């Protein structure tokens, strides 16, 4: 989440995004529910005052609301204790940003996500963009490994492709920061446009990398103005589900048909409807991509038809289990390395070899009746050398 | 989300007497203080909305329905739209000698309405919190008592908090008005440090009223009078159809002339 | 009463 | 027949969409197959519809599964609906029009319709036409003439010969028709048999019997219906109605005892009107029309007893208005379907609850009697309450470590044996008894292997049933389960599916399968569908649960064979582990016990 993105930060770094148009708003709005009411009563404040009345300020009832809002301003580093006055440069902004100092639209970002999952899948019609192919197979869901050869999908691939717009977007976004900051994009100056829209050659590249994603669209053959669209800021389903696993999907885009046959087998498509089964070749298939059960039936769910809106729960629990089990079993054997030990002279010998295991985590299963246990390839190197010091 | 609505008390006989004194507060500094706590009211959240009214003797007007200084442009909008409004009702008034008293019941009224309109025009998905953030000024009228129990008490059905914030003089109806409905009654006496006490005690809203601290509510005075003299009086005898406070027993009260029979 | 068994009533995989 | 990159064929190319397809709640593909809407607000005019022209393969809550043949074709034009009658509103219902395959498929197959009529009179079976062509041009091939017996053209028939004409004819493309105007016969005279007002017919069984009368004439094909839907009470009506001599085939004795009692019952026809031709018993058969006997006797090939060769004779000679024959699904049989031939009937209606098998000889029915009129809706009558709701569910036993390893080890059979009784299913089959026992449910317990049903009863101390037990001891014990509280479960083995009239039960557990077999499925479960007094759908009271091993043959066994109950509508859930077994005490709580079990099973060779 944003809030894990901006935790993770420095204060150097977080002082200088505490921009003064919109950061110190969209950083606000984060606030879940009560630091906004402290951070305006300490927004005209002058003088710091003592950690006590801040810890007394909230009745005994619900006081872990208190502590974890706390905890999360002082990681944001709003304030400090100075002896909890806020810091000025984000007061100062603050008071600046507080009474100081369409419908083609969504349709064009929508199309262009479309057309960008298209060419994620195998799909031989889609956009072309060295840039955009590059970026994906650097952002750890694609890789290709042959430049001639158009890439594949790696496993990782799957599951963000079974992942909801939101939730998809959101992570590709950051991935999009983190490899920003790799290929030298300087982070702070991206991030804050980010929270401007919900409201250089740098600012260039990474709106040109917006606008081929789709959130936004200059309209003006790529003018200073922009545009944004809905998805910049941060629907019915179609799938009916039976009870002998056939999917009814009222689907005319290619790419949820193409979603479906990920874990389904296809025999009919009408021209506003397509007839898909769920088999356990399908769905081992999709396991042994990478895929797990958990994905498939939220997908199922979400794009659940009105009809079966009504019944309770909306998938079918005889289906729902099917998947289930049809995922355990592929991981009923579970491999793990390690290394086993044999001929224990003396058990003394062992419970303290099984105690330094457990103390440094190499430590994997143990087995007291038969003295023995299993030691990860790592951690041999380890216990090796300790027996070796003895 | 939260529907608030700040009903300020302009009356300009008192502010200009304040303006004749030269006092360090103004109605400026207060309309100022106003506009502070509706930004940040709508600061805290995008769903939020708020609405102004302002009260005169003759009637109470709506002060509310790019980036020049790089400001958030709604924000900017409600600045420029209440500065606006406000000025143009305090520059263009009608005098009139008999009427002095502010009114306060007619725009309570009229905030009720619109609360009223907007909670039924908002979808049903979301639920609307609302709230009127009652700021007096001056002191309340007599005669205007029945109505003013009218707005309280179709506002306690209607489950809308009046949090009243009156300054200078404790009206002891408005108290009552608050006190019926469970909003907050904060008397600030630091006339100049007044916008601290509404992001403390005011802004806050219902969900957070309860988990947290607010000074404690002022004991109400809840006296009865006979419509004789207007003094309090413990025991009242009122009739079936005046249901009027009175002072002692009487063969016929006057309000009804009803034909009473002794027994 | 005659109400159904839990392993009927809902789901009994581990999941 | 264009394939898109997935396995689905294309059909972009093939036809077009209708504008007002939401309206339109119908699908047509290609192949014949449509998928109809369950939550259209015309989904029962729809349903009526393609019930008629078409027979269903799936009809799940939601989205129906038909599909149509020339078989449902052939029926539809019986009923009296022409080929613009169906097609025309075919394609307004229709949401993406009608592609020229079908249309040219349902014009072919009305057009040949009518132009052969097969009609038996006076013991001879003459091919009539009102065309003459059909004739001219059907005398090409050699075996018309060999089979002969050596406008309105008419030719006499080989009685023996009658079975390879009409599945020659059938693909010929000149289906013969055989409809009985039992309204204008008077060659037979009509029997004193009438349908007293106490019978009362539900509206299901009234389609079905209007669908065989869609006109004067009764036609002859094969009425699907479940045991407990009252296919005996639908069959005697059908007697009643056709009014005529009426031969009720059976199975098996308990189906011939049924079928008279099912007769007096519901018939005003007197006792002495009806004869059993049965070799147990007999009612002097030749002396009155009405008669109930078995296919085995009927068809028997060896030694005929003197008695039974005159009534064999009698029966050969006389001509029955109607044929009814009860578990059509034997049919097919060699024997069974030698006595189609041996008797001589005007309509050979079929009943029957579970018409599935293996072997492709299914189809042969269509033929053998003719295209199957009414399929019964299962999920429409559980809703309707006529049929009790069943939790259908799968309890899934993990095998026992030794008793894999043995099973997995050795490539012979036993397996079927072993797998069959392991401890764990040993113990989830008693400890679903006994949670059934203290809740008051009536257990029905199944097992093909008789090994091991005797072991599980005489461990459980129940009283197991099975085929050589005598039938004094078989009364008995379903007495006793029927009547003494004392006692609420009965072991029965595979002769339990085959024929029976048992008290309805509120569980049905099945430790053991015979195989991969529709036919065995759909009949145990029929037991349970017994409709209570005054349960209801939702309650879910009625309970069947399928035993079966982790890990083994069984499983594919299950699967392969909870086809047809999945295509009706029922879902089957899957119970990993039951709760409360760890703390509820059960048998085979050791290794020791389960080692001796293993030793018996290896001994047992
Ligand atoms: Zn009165």
């Amino acid at each position: 989440n944003l809030q894990e993105f901006l935790g993770g930060l420095s204060p150097g770094v977080l002082d200088r995004l505490y921009g003064h148009p919109a950061t110190c708003l969209a950083v606000f709005r984060e606030l879940p529910s009560l630091a906004k009411n402290w951070v305006m009563r300490m927004l005209f404040l002058e003088q710091p005052l003592p950690q006590a009345a801040v810890a007394l300020w909230v009745k005994k009832e619900f006081s872990k609301a208190q502590e974890e809002s706390t905890g999360l301003l002082s990681g944001l580093r709003i304030w400090h204790t100075q002896l909890l006055i806020l810091n000025p440069i984000f007061r100062q902004n603050l008071r600046i940003a507080l009474l100081g100092g369409v419908p083609s639209l969504d349709k064009y970002a929508e199309e262009r996500w479309e057309v960008v999952l298209h060419f994620m899948v195998g799909s031989p019609s889609a956009a072309v963009s060295q840039d955009l192919a590059q970026l994906l197979s650097q952002a750890g869901l694609m890789k290709s490994t042959e430049p001639g050869e158009p890439p594949c999908i790696t496993s990782a691939g799957f599951q963000f492709l079974l992942l909801d717009t939101p939730a998809q977007l959101w992570y590709f976004m950051l991935q999009y920061l983190q490899t920003a900051q790799s290929r030298g994009m300087d982070l702070v100056e991206i991030l804050s446009f980010l929270f401007q829209l919900s409201f250089s050659d740098s600012l260039l590249n990474f709106l040109q990398h917006l606008r081929e994603f789709g959130l936004v669209f200059q309209r003006k053959r790529k003018s200073r103005r922009y545009y944004p669209t809905r998805l910049a800021i941060n629907q019915p389903g179609f799938i009916v589900v039976e009870t002998n696993y056939r999917l009814y999907a009222y689907t005319e885009s290619e790419l949820q048909i193409a979603l479906i046959a990920l874990f389904s087998e296809m025999l009919y498509r009408f021209p506003n409807m397509v007839v898909a089964q769920v088999t356990r070749e399908s769905v081992q298939q999709a396991i042994a991509s990478g895929i797990t059960a958990q994905q498939i039936i939220h997908f199922l769910r979400t794009r659940a038809h009105p009809v079966m809106l009504k019944q309770t729960p909306v998938l079918p629990p005889t289906i729902t289990d099917q998947i289930r089990l049809w995922e355990l079993e592929r991981d009923r054997l579970r491999f793990t390395e390690g290394v086993l030990y044999n001929q224990f002279l003396s058990q003394v010998d062992f419970e303290l070899l099984l105690a330094h295991a457990r103390e440094l985590g190499v430590l994997v299963f143990e087995n007291s009746a038969k003295r023995l246990m299993v030691v990860t390839p790592a951690g041999h190197s380890d216990v090796k050398r300790f027996w070796k010091r003895q | 989300l939260n529907l608030l609505v700040i009903v300020v008390d302009a009356n300009p006989i008192w502010w200009g007497k304040q303006a004749l004194k030269e006092s360090q507060f103004t109605l400026s500094k207060c309309i100022d203080a106003v506009m502070v706590l509706g930004n940040s009211h709508l600061f805290m959240n995008r769903s939020n909305k708020l609405a102004v009214i302002a009260s005169h003797i003759q009637e109470s007007r709506f002060l509310y329905p790019g980036s020049k200084d790089g400001k958030y442009e709604l924000l900017t909008s409600a600045n420029e739209v209440i500065v606006e409004e406000i000025k143009d009702l305090m520059t263009k008034s009608d005098i009139k000698g008999q009427h002095t008293e502010t009114l306060l019941a007619g725009s309570l009224a009229k905030a009720l309405c619109y609360i009223h309109r907007m909670n039924k025009e908002v979808k049903d998905n979301q639920e609307m919190k609302s709230r009127i953030l009652v700021i007096k000024a001056a002191e309340d009228s007599a005669l205007q008592y029945m109505n003013f129990m009218n707005v309280i008490f179709a506002a306690q059905k209607q489950n809308i908090l009046i949090d009243a914030c009156v300054l200078d003089s404790d009206s002891g109806l408005l108290q009552q008005a608050c006190d019926i409905t469970g909003g907050l009654y904060l008397k600030v006496p630091q006339m100049p440090s007044l916008l601290q006490y509404l992001l403390w005690v005011f802004l806050p809203d219902q969900d957070q009223r309860s988990q947290l601290i607010l000074p404690p509510p002022v004991h109400v005075d809840y006296r009865a009078a006979c419509f004789c003299h207007r003094n309090l009086i413990e025991i009242g005898y009122v009739c079936s159809v005046c249901l009027s406070i009175f002072c002692n027993f009487s063969p016929i009260c006057t309000t009804c002339e009803t034909a009473f029979k002794i027994s | 009463a005659k109400e159904r068994p839990i392993w009927l009533r809902e789901s009994t995989v581990q999941g | 027949t264009k394939v898109d990159e997935y396995g689905a064929k294309d059909y972009r190319l093939q036809m077009p969409l209708k504008d007002d397809h939401t309206s339109r709640p119908l699908w047509v593909a290609p192949d014949g197959h449509i998928f109809l809407e369950a939550f259209s607000p015309v989904y029962k005019y729809a349903q009526d519809f393609l019930v008629a022209i078409a027979e269903p393969v799936c009809r799940p809550t939601h989205v129906h599964e038909y599909k149509l043949t020339a078989y449902s074709l052939y029926a539809a034009v019986s009923v009296g609906l022409q080929t613009s009658d169906i097609t025309e509103y075919l394609r307004k219902l229709s949401k993406t029009g009608v592609p020229d395959g079908i249309m040219q498929f349902i014009k072919l197959c009305t057009v040949s319709y009518g132009k052969v009529k097969l009609v038996l009179k006076h013991n001879r079976y003459f091919v009539e036409s009102c065309h003459p062509d059909v004739i001219q041009h059907l005398l090409q091939d050699p075996v018309i003439r060999e089979c002969r017996l050596r406008q309105t053209v008419s030719f006499e028939v080989k009685q023996e010969m009658i079975e390879e004409l009409q599945k020659r004819c059938i693909h010929l493309e000149y289906p013969l028709l055989a409809e009985y105007d039992f309204r204008n016969d008077s060659v037979n005279p009509d029997i004193n048999i009438d349908l007293k007002p106490t019978a009362v017919l539900r509206p299901y069984q009234e389609k079905s019997l209007r669908k065989m009368f869609g006109n004067g004439r009764a036609r002859s094909g094969v009425i699907v219906l479940p045991c407990g839907a009252g296919k005996s009470l639908v069959g005697v009506t059908a007697a009643c109605t056709v009014r005529k001599r009426c031969l009720v085939l059976g199975n098996s004795a308990v189906s011939v005892e049924q079928w008279k009692a099912q007769f007096k019952m519901w018939s005003t026809i007197d006792d002495s009107q009806i004869c059993r031709f049965t070799s147990d018993a007999k009612d002097k058969p030749i002396g009155c029309s009405v008669a109930i006997s078995t296919y085995s006797m009927l068809g028997h090939t060896t030694k005929r007893s003197w008695e039974a060769e005159r009534v064999m004779e009698w029966l050969k000679t006389q001509e029955w208005g109607l044929m009814i024959l009860d578990e059509v699904h034997t049919i097919p049989a060699k024997m069974f379907r030698r006595v189609l031939t041996i008797v001589q009937a005007h309509c050979k209606l079929g009943l029957t609850a579970t018409l599935v098998r293996e072997d492709d000889k299914i189809v042969d029915l269509n033929f053998l009697i003719g295209p199957k009129l009414y399929e019964a809706n299962w999920m429409e009558l559980q809703n309707n309450g006529y049929i009790a709701k069943v939790q259908c569910a799968e309890v899934w036993c993990p095998m026992s470590p030794e008793f894999y390893r043995e099973y997995v080890a050795i490539k012979t059979k036993k397996r079927i044996l072993l797998y069959t009784m392991n401890p764990n299913k040993f113990r989830a089959c008693q400890f679903l008894i006994k949670f059934h026992e203290r809740r008051n449910d009536k257990i029905i317990v199944f097992a093909d292997n008789v090994f091991a049903l005797k072991e599980y009863a005489i461990r459980l101390n129940k009283p197991y049933i099975y085929g050589p037990t005598s039938q004094g001891e078989r009364m008995q014990i379903l007495q006793n389960f029927k009547h003494n509280p004392k006692i609420n479960t009965i072991f029965i083995s595979k002769v339990g599916d085959t024929s029976f009239d048992l008290p309805e039960a509120n569980v049905l557990i099945q430790i053991s399968s015979h195989g991969g077999s529709r036919r065995q499925e759909a009949q145990r479960l029929g037991r349970v569908l017994r409709a209570k007094k005054g349960m209801v759908a939702e309650e879910y009271n009625a309970f069947f649960y399928s035993l079966v091993s982790q890990d083994t043959q069984e499983m594919a066994y299950s699967t392969k064979r909870q086809r047809f109950l999945v295509d009706q509508g029922y879902s089957f859930k899957v119970i990993t582990k039951l709760a409360g077994m760890e703390e509820e005490d059960l048998a085979f709580s050791t290794k020791e016990e389960q080692q001796q079990l293993l030793q018996k099973v290896l001994a047992a060779t």
